[PDB]
Parts: C-alpha cells; structure tokens; sequence
C-alpha cells in the first residue's frame, strides 16, 4: 500500500528543524520514514549526490505532479540576484518555484521558512525573506520555533497521514492543536508570576526555588507555542523549566524586540 | 589550461571537468568540481561553499549578555558550540571569572556534543559510503549473527533479528518507494563489505538514528532544551538545589539521577556498537589509508579545549591538547596565540567579499565582512555557474592560514597533535588500534584514519562524561552549589572599551570567535570556524587548503560516479553553516 | 483427629502438621497449614488470610461520585479494577450510559492492567519456584546464546550478554549479602532446568523488572498516575481536543502517539519473551501437568469482561466470555445473574465475622461485614497461634459459593469457559499450545496450566490494546470527541431509593461490587473479589475452596522446604488485600 | 566494597508503595537492588517463606543491628488485640517493634505509614494507627503519598547513599526537597486560576482547553508534593494535567476532608 511522497528542500537555514525531526520519541524518526511517508528527497539524508541527486528531484516531482507535499526548511535570499544560496549552480529560489508548483501542499517547517528568523534580523544583509512571500497560490503550514518541538513535527505529521487532511490553523497559518495558547497561560511558576515572586539576579535564592522569570525578561507572555505543556525532549525539560526565560523564538521578528534580558 | 606547483602537489586543470553540486549527507550547501587526466586520476580540485547569511553583520549594535543566542543559530548540528565559545569571549573582553559548577557543566554540554554528532556523522552521514543497502538483501541472517557476535558483546545480534532487519528493508523497496537509497552508488566496485556485513551495519544505523535522541537529555536538563540549548555569561541559568525547600524548581537529585542514566547508556552504545563497527570498516577497506592524506602529513592545528580548572584556559588546565604542526615537522609542536597578529589570519582574493588590498591577510580583531558577487566568467553567467573560475573569485568561504601555512583541523589533527606532544593516554590507543589493523603510524593520515579517529574520541568523550559528573558531584556534597557569577552582569560595571577572545575544539576542529565591546554594545564580532579551515579556497601564494589537497591525486574508477569524492569529504564531516556563517 | 469426603478428597487431619507463615512474593498476608502422612503426601490444607482493613464499612455514608477513589486502595496491584468495578456499579444503580470513547478508553485500561499484573507476576514472583537462580553461575553463555535463539526471534541473545548477566550475578553474591536470595531452596530435586535455561530466565527476570515500567504510562496518560489512576461516575475525565485551540489542555495527538508507541513495545515483549519461556517451563516440567489440578475439573466460574458494545454488558457485547461449569460437565456452560439471590452467596461458619445464621449464605445485596476475631480451640493462644482450628473459625475471608458450589476463578477458569463456548481464537490458541508440548487437553487442568494460560492471556490482551485503540482513532476521524455524560452527575437527579451491581474479570478472575443508595448516599456497598473465591476457608457441609483443593494429594520431596506448595499457591497470583478489603 | 543493609515491612496496605518503587525511571530499581543498597528482607520478592524467612529476618536484624535502615509500609491496627494484621501467628505490632528497635533509622513510605490512609478513615474499623504514634525513640522520615511518586522515592534513597545523611525535613517530617511547595504554587493550569476560567461540568469546552478544576473540587490549594514539577512515570503526566482534580492524597486526614467534588 503506497506511502504519501515528500520533498525536503533547504534554503538559508541552520538545520536545527531537520535535527528536532530526528530527535522525534513517538513515532520515532525512523518509523516514520519507513512506515508512514515516503521521504523521496532530502539533501540531508539521501544517498545520491550532484548529477544523481538532480536526477531524483526531477523525476519525484514530474511523476508526482499535484500529488507530493514539499517541506521547506530556511528560506530564500533576494541579494546578489538570489546568488547568495546557489542550487545546482542556480539561485535557490528557482529550486523552490519548481518544487512548489507541482506540490498539492506546502509545510514550512520552523522560523526561518515561517517569518525570517536569524538571518532576517537587522540589518538583513543577504534580504531573506519568507516562502509565503514568494510562493502566494498553495496552502502553506507555517509550524514556528528556533527550531519547533521534536514531538510537534511528528504529531502534525501524524495527524495529516491518519486524518488525510491539513490541520486547521489560525490567523497566521499556524496549526491550532500546538500553536492556540501563550506559553505564559501555561506556565507552571505562573503562581510566582501572581504573587510578584520573581527572580532577580541569577542563582539568587528566588533563582534556586524556581520563582519567575519575568524580571529576568522572559517574553512568554507573548509567545504562543507548546513548550510550556507538551515540552521539549521526551518531556524533559523547556527553557523556563532550565532557568532561562523564553526568547520568543516562536514570533515573528523576535530578534529585534529589544535585549532578551529586557522586560 | 594552466599548471603550478604548491605544497608538493601539481595543480593542472587540463581534461575532463567533473561537478557536484549538491553535495549530500552535509550540513548546508557545498558545490565541488574536478579535473581528472587520461588515467581517471584527480589532478584539480575546487572546494566552494554555496550559502551566506552574515551573523558577524547581524551582532554589531547587540547587547554583549545577548550575542551567545543569536552566534547558536550558526549552525543547528553541532548546536552549543557557538555559544560556548561567545560567553568565553565576552567573559575574557569584561574580565568575568564563573563558579567551578558552571565550568563543569558547560565542560559536560561540550562532550554530550561530541558524542551526540560523532555518532550521527558514521552512520547517517557517511555510513552510505562504506555499507551497500541493497547488497543487504541477499544477506544470510545466521551467517550475520555469526559476524556480529565475533566482534562485540552488544546483546542485540539474534539470528531472527536480523531477517525481521533484513525483511522490514524487502518490504520497504518492493514497491518502488526507495526514499533515500534512490538513484544510489550500489553495486560499485569500491563497495568491499560481504552481504552480512553490510546487514549488519545497516541494522546499526536504524539503532543509532534511535538512540541518538536519548543522548541530548542532558542538553535538555542543563540547557532547557536541544536543538539549541539556553547559556548566560557569568555561568550557566540552571541553579542548583538539592536539599532545601523548592527544589522542585531547581537541577535537584531526580534532575541528576536522570543525567547519570544517559551517561552509561551513551558510553555502552559507544563501546560495543560505533567502536567494533569502525574497527571492521578499517579492516575490510585497508587501502584507504593509503588515500585522501592531504595536508595530514604537513599542517595539522588545534587551539585545545575542555578547561579542567575554571576560567585557567593554559595548558596545565586544557583536557584536549592545543598545538601547531608546519612543513611535515612532527617532532616540533608548536604554540598557538590568537591575539598575535602574525597567527592566524583570513584572505579573501579567491572569496565573495572586498577588502582594500586582496593581497594581503586580516587577524579577526581587523576582519571585514564586506559580500562581493563577483563570480567572474563561468561557461553561463552570473546566475547559472556551469564552471566556477578557481583563477579569481569562487567560494563563500574565507581562506584561513597559520603564520601563512593552509592547515588541517579536526579529530585526525588534534589526534596528531596530542599524539607528538606525549600525551600517554593518546600514543597507546592509537598504537594498539594500528598494530590490530597490522598498518604502520602512517596509515591514521588518511581518510580511512579520519574516520577511525572519530570513533576513539567519541569513546574519549563518552568517558570524560563521567569524569565530569563525578566532580560536579564532588562540588555538592561539599556544599558548593553556585552556577552564576554576577558582579558584572551590569553594563555600569564594564570597561568602555575592551576585546576578547573565545577559543574551543568543536566536533568538526578549532574555533574562535574574537568580539570588541565599546559603550554597551558589540563594535566587531568575528568568528572563524573549523569547515572554514578544511573547505578554504586558495590565497594568493596559490596555496590549497584541505579538502582540495584530500581530493588530488585521487583515483576514480566510474568519472560519472564520485563515490571516491563523496568518501573523502565525508572523512571530514562538513558543516557548510558553520564554514560561512 | 477427623476424617470427612468432600469433592472426591478425604480430608484428614492426623499426622505431622506443617506450617508457612508468612506467605512470600504474594501481595499481603497470608498464611498456610497442611497435614503430611508417613509417605510425605498432603491430606489436609488450610488457607488463611490474615489482614483486614473493612473498605465496606468505610463507605457507608459516603457519596456514590467518591466510591471509586476509595476502593481502588482496596489493592495497589491490581490498580484501577476496583475503581472500574466502582463507576459501573454506581452507573448501574442511578441509570447512567457513558459516551463510546469513555467505554473504550475503560477497556484500553484494564487491558493494560492485565498486561502489566501477568509479565511482572510470571518473572517476580513465580519465577524464582521454577528457575534456580544460583544454578545459572555454572552456565555455559555459549550455550545459554544457542537455547535462546533456538526458542525466538527476541534480538538480545548474544554469548556476551548472557556472560555480563552471569557476571553481575556472581558479583552480586561475593561479599555475601544475597539479598532476595538469601536462604532460598536453591537444588532442590524439584529444580529441573538445565543450567543454561536458569541463565536466560534470569536474564529475562532482570528485562521484564526494567520494562514493566513502561507498560503503565498508558494509564498515566489516560488516568494521570500508576498506581492509583482516577476516574468518575459517567465516564473519564481525559477531556480530547485534536485540532482545535487548546489541544495542550487536552488528550491530543502527541498524547496518543506515545499510546501507540508503548502498545506496540508492550505486544512485542510478551510474544517474543514471556510466550517462549512459558513454554520452556512447560517441556522441562511436564509431570507439573497432573499436579495441581484441585477444582479446576470440577467448577470453575467466569462474568466477563471487556463490553464492545457501550453500556451493553450482555453476551453479544462482552469480548471475554462469562459462564458457570459445575460437576466437571464442560458441556453445560451455564449463565450467571448477579442479581439472583440464589446464584452468589457468601457464608462465614469459618471466617472472623457475625451473622444472625452462619449456616446459610448470605447474597451480596443482602450482606453483612461484622468483624469478629475469634479463633477458638487454636494450639497456642488467640495472640500467639501455633495451629489454626479449621473445625471453627479460621480466616478473615468469607466463603463464596455459587448455587452452593466451590468454584475456582482466574486466567484458567476463563480459557476453559471460553474454549468449552466455543470461542475460535481460544480454541486455536489453546490447541496449538498443547500440540507443541505433546500433552492432552486436560493437562491444562493443573498448576503448570494456570501458568500457561496466564500467558496466553497477556498475549490475547496485548493484541486487543491494539483493537480498542484503532477504534478510537475510527471515532475521532469521525468528529466523536465525547468522554462523559453528565445529566445525572448532580444528587438531585437521581433516584431516591436505587441499587446496582458492577463486574468485570480483574487479572485474578471474576470482580464484583453491589451497591445500595439512599438519600443521595451509599446505605451499603458489598465486595465479592477473585481471590476471596480462590483462597476461601470452607462452609456448612464441609466444602473446600480453590487453594485447599489444588494443595490435596501433592507429594513434598522435603517437609520442611514447601517448595511444592509454594508451586500451586503462587500459580493462582494471591492478592490477599483483594481477598479481605 | 559491602552495601547498606536494608529491612522493608508491611503492615495494613494495599502494595501501592512498593509498587510505585519498582517503577523507577532513573535509577531503575533492578540497579538499585543490584548496585546501591542491600535489600536484606522484603516479603514481596523474596525466595525464602516461612521458616526460611523468619530465619533470614532474625539472622539480618541480629547481625547488623544498630546499623541497618527500616522501610515500612503499611501500618499497625490496635483492634482485637492487634489480630487484624497476623505475621507468623502474632501481631504485626511485634514485627514492627523489634525491628524498629535495631534500626538506625526509619523510612515511612506513603500516607498508610506516615498518617493511616484509607483504612483509617471514618469510622476506622481496625482502630490503625500511623508508625510515629507507636515508635517514639527513632528518626521517622515520612515520604507521603498514595503513593509517593516512583522518581521520588528513588531520588531519596540516592541521596541517602550519596550524600550520606537522612534529608532535611519540615515540622511534619517530609523531607524539603519534594515536600517544600504545594501542587498549586507549581501548577501549570494557574493562569486559568487567576482568570476564573474554570471547568463547570466534565467535558464542556473548559475542559478540553485545560482550564482550572477548582470548581470541579481540586484540593491542590493545600496539598504539599511534587506532582506539578516532577511528575509521574518518567514525566508523562499527573492527576491534573489528565483532567482530573487533586484528591489531598499526601496529606494527613484526605479522606474525611469532604467530598472529592466539593470546593477546596
Ligand atoms: S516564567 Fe515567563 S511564562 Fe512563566 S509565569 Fe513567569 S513570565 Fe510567565
Ligand atoms: S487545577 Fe488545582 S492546583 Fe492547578 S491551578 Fe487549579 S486549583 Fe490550583
Ligand atoms: N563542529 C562543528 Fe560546526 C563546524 N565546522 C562549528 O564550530
Ligand atoms: N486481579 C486482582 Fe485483585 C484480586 N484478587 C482484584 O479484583
Ligand atoms: Fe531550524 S533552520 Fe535553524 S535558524 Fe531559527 S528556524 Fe532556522
Ligand atoms: Fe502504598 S500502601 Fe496503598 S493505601 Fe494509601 S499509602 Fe497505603
Ligand atoms: S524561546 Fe522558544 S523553545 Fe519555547 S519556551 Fe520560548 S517558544
Ligand atoms: S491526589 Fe496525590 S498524586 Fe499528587 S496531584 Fe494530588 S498529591
Ligand atoms: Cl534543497
Ligand atoms: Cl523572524
Ligand atoms: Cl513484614
Ligand atoms: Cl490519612
Ligand atoms: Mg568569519
Ligand atoms: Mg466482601
Ligand atoms: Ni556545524
Ligand atoms: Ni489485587
């Protein structure tokens, strides 16, 4: 019984969202790839490199017409006539049209491909800019975070297979399930938080009971995402739990919303 | 076409011209091109780096307490390190000195990295290159537990686990559904494993791509969460709290428990699956050592790491040695200063970047980063490179030298390095790793001794996780718990003016980032990066750098197949992220 | 002395007295008289409980939405079945129907239950009666290695594995503190496994103590916490929302991804471990098929469990059959009506409790718990006791019988009920198990049997987890979210004046709760749990319970080790908590 | 080098304690048996029965008294003359006392040991009693909890062994560490409390955002434990986060505070 085929393309990025992919506890990673999809292209991964690699992207999506989903990682820059991300000799964002048009849908995994993130920050110097900027006729899943949780990727992956359909989505296009509730509506020392118990200065004596971070400029409070409830790493931990406030790395120009150590 | 002569190699860009570009089983993005003379034989190579994004542009005008978070973002595979080595700089520029606790932690991030991406790199990365999947299918299941029991005591080597491995893979392929095994190398002559070995190590993969997620927990507890775990300068955010009130809130004896769970499990996955299957890979496939030396034999360097005595950065105190070998001359050990302006140095005359005079090399306390398309004629044009110009501007990349020498980085060199300069521990393992392989010393500088040297540190660091744990343990039952110095966090606290420097031993080889402050704020943030060292292009004495030099006079049996190149750009694992930034 | 027949035994209580007190690796206190004669043969048995906590006393008075949590701690073993048994009895009074996930959710719980309760009962605590643990140092791992995977698929089976195993136990036992094995019946002539299958039992006795773990995040998720996960009147509280904002408050889709992950784990370590080493057991121990027997010929009693239909708990809905067999006539399997006051009685003619007649039983809707403590003409004293007086009052508990019959209950009574119905999948597994062990079907009749089809049972409830989980996901597809009903929570809505009877088949066998309320509080609550059937003292004419019948007629190779009766005891799993509540 | 010789009884109980041990995540309890203590007698998992036990019981107590740890789980019933709990023909209250008397010190785990638990609730048949109204010459360390969560329990015997030393402990005897905070002051639905968006009937839209279970009869208000922040079975949920509200079930007295469902 056929698996659904998936493109995985790279713009400027990290690779932080193909690392959280893997780090996957439920499914695992592996059975995902082997189980529920068919993963038919990827950089990262595939055996095929140069002219093979070439060979594979274009059949996948020539045989597949209308009928794979395209993951997008990073994003495309508009300096130097897009020369500053060079695919097969060719500006990235080329690669990117032909692999959206032939898409019956399109995830843009992670800041980056959602908003802009590092790269984007002032001043800009390569112009990055977002894939729903440049792609403007397909549906776009925009499932942020630097990078999103492991177990977030998965279970949107899961849901599209088991439910054959895309997840609904706010304003912004990100997936209701996860992306619904502040991580502040969340947060367990949001007791601290209501009491004006707060931490001060690091390892203070508030920092060694786990009071709020909010003096220490936690951005929370305007952050919407799920690190606060479904966690990071198997459930683990989250950056709060750790002792760092949030950065905001889930929003929309959170780079240059002022010092991180700044309320 | 043209020929010269550099570093004993004669560099001729006469025949047939071959391209990859993508480069795969990377990080980020990487274009490679060759010539190659009548015999099939490599006799140009040209290393180009195909991404920008302009980090060192993007932290001018930052709050100094701010640069580790945006620096992490380099790179999303050997996540920390940046982060690492920007509170090094900045606490060096302001003068801060952190808690022993902190030191200790930070010293435990850095190893959970090493072992999380040493692992990944051999069997999703460059496993391929070694193992023929398809060849897989026609394994004897008995006849592969026979082969897995006679080189580890690993528990998982069943005859029926290895048919339900074998089968799952029948059943993936049967549909036509290859994923990433399309359009693959299989069958090439270069391929040299027997079917059970290949099931074997095939096996091994899907239970590295598992495991590997159980490793960062420790990232996870000290750090909040991996990719991309949280730092400050001053120490570490994770307070400490074992037996009073609201330890709920706080690293406290569960927090540690869990920790302690992942180290033994990380070191046995270590010891009796990478270690045998690395030590198989060099007894089935002897003469690579004798292929991709490059500059292993020449100039090798290592700026050390792992600080044993807090904020002490000498060589009484660093774990990993530091050094620097120059014109093949082992038996002189050189030291390394990175504030001398004589040291290290980056050139931008075959790069996409301007400097007033392209002749000459900057110290990263004068660098620029200036971008300049400037692609010159390939066949096509400045939008469709049909065949990069390796005369004038070719790469994103900067090129780096030592004292004007194109050196190698990397496990193989801080091996050698340490190695030379009598480190006992280090001459005995790699002694007794050559005489079971029956090879001479010289057979570890080459590619196949790239790959084995990976495996001996991820085995190194496996062990020094423990040696960590335990002092931070130490720590506590004698009532020190302290994780942050804070006397000055405050920017009325700082100098107006100050520079620093944070230096360290990623996973890929030596890094530092070189950071100026004036009034409050980061005036200059320059980082060179250890894929920037192996992937230089060329300076303006015509010198190459390491993976050019790998790559010549490299034989290839099928010209329209790079299997030979892919190998040895593999043995280096390159992270293109890093290399540009 | 006295000599009676009862049930085909003669019952005779001349000759040397043994006693076992305590009871070891059951839950609770139980304790253990028998009369030997000249030829070491038992010819009379006496089971006793000794703990009693009165739960039916406690929750008169209370409120019928609070009954759940305060039963469920009637047993931290079989956690959740007395909370399960609850909501139904509660639900069945007032004349409420829950929603279709909240019965499925219900039945994915005592599935996991029946999991966890058999794994962990097969290795610790029956294993040590059939492994000899001391006997696995003289093993050859070799050897050890070769028997394993003669026997399955299960990947950990290397030589090297089995050596570490032995070698942690060898150092185990050095310094001389054995722990848990301290004093054990190491050698016996009983003991007849080779030292190899000692080794693999003991290998596999340390995998299902480590994995056991798992099996229970499955209640936690669901039920927050194991032990003692929480429920209500009307169906679950693990509200669901999937795609709608607010999912992180709720069981989502990450939630049930890490459901699925653990079914799958759960099935694979029955099938491939538990599965061939109950089999194992079997070949070496095949006379242990005609040993044990006691009623399991004669009377054995199941209500069913697992209802596919919500809210229907009749034959057509219920996935583990229900029915009565007395007689030894398997070819009338008989229906069972809890309601019936002459179906189900209770007598205590020899229990610790008052009754206005204590020669005539008593129903449940009509019962009585009076607690009185009188053990009569003992040897010793009331505070001191040497010998029970099985002529009197001898236990803390009461007699069940159905229609005057001695019944045996647990995992055999069901296979035989089930198998003599007609169930397919029952007589398919159950045939090809004795084919493979060369036995006839009435060698299940017996203390190897019970074994056996304990875990045949875990391996039928691994597989169902996998059914009841696909038919919530079918639900939810659908846009079928709903997890309670509410029009009846408030006091106010019910009936005045009501009663109701809950039943399921916890781990152990047949489980009922009959409830009476009044004025919006509960006027009587009254117990019947598996074990009270299995290890009940004896009635009015002289009847003799499930463990006193399996204990008759058995040869002891030495009296004063009770190995062979910690054999048969331990193959019923005892939960004397459960038995007394 | 030898391990710490340990003794765990069991008096009135249903096994949730020891249960909830051999769930352990990290140490496992197989490496804490094997590795950390030596677990000298334990009627759960034990070869021996019977004679054999009393041997092992009186061979442990008499060679390494002053020197061993007691665990108890479970408590002693006064009524009928201590007759409601039976161990070789006496009563449990016997047991309990010799092997109190050679302790060094002793563990109560969960609410039966620390306070009575269920058997103790009105009208408390069994007339049970907790450990430290019949032990009064010991250190008592009280772990409550029905049960205490398995990562807790395991965490306190490590630092026991680590550290050397019994854990800092509040008025009540709970050591500070897990015991310090209530649930409500690490819950992660407060925000919703602090909103008044609370849960009014089950499975109404409240419920299925994860909205406050106040109304709903949450006694997290005045319940001390770890719950909220370490959570249960290797961190995969709690009471609250799977839709139910707190019962109190670590404090003294939780089953006589008024209905489940009434209003903290
Ligand atoms: S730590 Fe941050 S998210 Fe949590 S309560 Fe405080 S400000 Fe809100
Ligand atoms: S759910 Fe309970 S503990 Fe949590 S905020 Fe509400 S009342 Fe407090
Ligand atoms: N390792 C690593 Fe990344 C590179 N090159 C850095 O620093
Ligand atoms: N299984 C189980 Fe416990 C007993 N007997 C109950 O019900
Ligand atoms: Fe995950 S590639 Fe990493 S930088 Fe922020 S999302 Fe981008
Ligand atoms: Fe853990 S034995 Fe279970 S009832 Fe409440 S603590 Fe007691
Ligand atoms: S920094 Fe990012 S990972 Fe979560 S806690 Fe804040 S949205
Ligand atoms: S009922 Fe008990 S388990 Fe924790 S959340 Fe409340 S103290
Ligand atoms: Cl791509
Ligand atoms: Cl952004
Ligand atoms: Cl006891
Ligand atoms: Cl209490
Ligand atoms: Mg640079
Ligand atoms: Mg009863
Ligand atoms: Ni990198
Ligand atoms: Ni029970």
């Amino acid at each position: 019984k056929p698996r659904i085929p998936v493109v995985w393309i790279h713009g400027l990025e990290c690779t932080c969202c193909t690392e959280s992919f893997i780090r996957s506890a439920h499914p695992l990673a592996k059975d995902v790839i082997l189980s529920l999809i068919s993963l038919d292209y990827d950089d990262t991964l595939m055996a095929a490199a140069g002219t093979q690699a070439e060979e594979v992207f274009e059949d996948i999506i020539t045989q597949y017409n209308g009928k794979y989903i395209l993951a997008v990682e990073g994003n495309p820059p508009l300096g130097e006539q897009g020369m500053f991300c060079i695919s097969s000799g060719r500006p990235f964002i080329e690669k990117l049209k032909r692999a959206a048009a032939g898409a019956s849908a399109i995830i843009a995994w992670g800041t980056c491909a959602s908003w802009g993130c590092v790269q984007a920050a002032r001043p800009n110097p390569t112009q990055a800019t977002p894939i729903d900027k440049v792609i403007t006729d397909k549906p776009i899943i925009k499932v942020p975070g630097c990078p999103p949780i492991p177990d977030v990727m998965s279970a949107i992956i899961t849901y599209m297979v088991t439910f054959d359909r895309l997840p609904d989505v706010d304003r912004m296009g990100r997936p209701l399930m996860f992306y619904g509730q502040r991580i502040h509506d969340k947060c367990y020392r949001r007791a601290h938080f209501d009491a004006g118990e707060f931490v001060q200065s690091w390892d203070d004596d508030a920092a060694r009971k786990g009071y709020c971070l909010y003096k220490m400029g936690c951005k929370g409070p305007t952050t919407y995402n799920a690190c606060s409830s479904t966690r990071w790493n198997d459930g683990v931990s989250f950056p709060i739990q750790s002792g760092h406030g949030c950065l905001g790395c889930a929003e929309n120009g959170f780079w240059d919303r002022g010092s991180f150590y700044s309320r | 076409s043209t020929q010269y002569e550099t570093q004993g190699y004669t560099i001729n860009n006469a025949g047939r011209r071959l391209v990859v570009d993508p480069i795969t089983r990377i990080e980020g993005h990487m274009r490679c091109e060759v010539n190659i003379n009548d015999q099939n034989v490599i006799t140009n190579a040209v290393s180009c780096g195909t991404m920008f994004r302009g980090l060192e542009i993007i932290l001018q005008g930052r709050d100094p307490r701010d640069a580790w978070a945006f620096v992490e973002r380099i790179c999303g595979v050997c996540t920390g390190v940046h982060a690492l080595a920007s509170v090094y700089a900045i606490e060096d520029a302001i003068g801060i000195k952190v808690p022993d606790n902190a030191n200790i932690i930070r010293n435990i991030m850095l190893a959970t990295l090493w072992c999380h991406n040493h692992l990944v790199h051999f069997y999703q990365l460059a496993g391929m290159d070694w193992i023929d999947v398809l060849d897989a299918l026609k394994a004897d299941p008995r006849k592969t537990s026979e082969l897995a029991q006679s080189l580890s005591s690993w528990p998982k080597s069943s005859p029926g686990y290895f048919f339900d491995v074998q089968n799952r893979l029948k059943k993936f392929v049967e549909g036509g559904q290859l994923g990433i095994f399309r359009n693959g190398y299989w069958g090439h002559p270069q391929y040299k494993l027997p079917p059970e070995a290949n099931l074997m190590g095939f096996a091994h993969y899907l239970e590295a791509l598992d495991f590997q997620r159980e490793i960062v927990k420790i990232h996870a507890v000290f750090g909040g969460k991996n990719p991309h775990p949280n730092w400050i300068v001053g120490g570490m955010p994770c307070a400490i709290n074992i037996d009073e009130s609201g330890a709920v809130g706080a690293v406290n004896m569960e927090r540690l428990n869990l920790v302690q769970s992942i180290i033994t499990r990380t070191a046995d996955f270590i010891n009796n699956v990478m270690i045998p299957d690395a030590l198989a890979i060099g007894q089935f496939n002897k003469p690579w050592s004798e292929i991709g030396t490059g500059l292993s034999d020449k100039c090798v360097l290592s700026y050390g790491a792992f600080p044993d005595i807090a904020n002490d950065f000498g060589e009484k105190s660093l774990l990993m040695p530091g050094g620097a070998v120059i014109n093949g001359d082992f038996n002189n050990v050189l030291p390394v200063d990175l504030v001398d302006p004589q040291q290290v140095q980056e050139f931008v005359d075959h790069a996409w970047y301007r400097y007033p005079n392209d002749q000459v090399g900057r110290h990263p306390f004068d660098g620029i980063t200036d971008p300049w398309y400037n692609p010159g004629d390939v066949k096509g044009s400045d939008t469709n490179i049909q065949q990069l110009n390796e005369q004038e501007r070719y790469s994103w990349i900067k090129a780096p030298r030592w004292r004007g020498n194109a050196m190698e980085v990397g496990p193989l060199a801080r091996t050698l390095i340490a190695y030379h300069k009598g480190d006992a521990a280090t001459v005995e393992s790699v002694d007794r790793m050559m005489s079971a392989l029956n090879l001479p010393l010289s057979g570890i500088q080459s590619t196949l001794g790239r790959i084995l040297c990976r495996a001996h540190e991820a085995q190194w660091a496996a062990g020094k996780l423990q040696y960590f744990f335990d002092k931070l343990m130490t720590n506590l039952k004698n009532g020190n718990l302290a994780t942050a110095s804070t006397e000055k966090w405050e920017p009325a606290t700082w100098p107006t003016e100050c520079r620093g420097v944070g230096f360290t031993e990623a996973p890929r080889g030596a890094l530092g980032h070189w950071a100026a402050i004036r009034d409050g704020k980061i005036d200059l943030y320059q980082c060179v990066v250890p894929t920037t060292w192996n992937a230089s292009p060329r300076d303006p004495k015509g010198q190459i750098g390491a993976y050019e030099a790998a790559l010549m006079n490299t034989k290839m049996a099928i010209p329209e197949q790079p299997l030979e190149i892919l190998r040895t750009l593999h043995s280096f694992n390159p992270c293109l992220a890093c290399s540009t930034h």
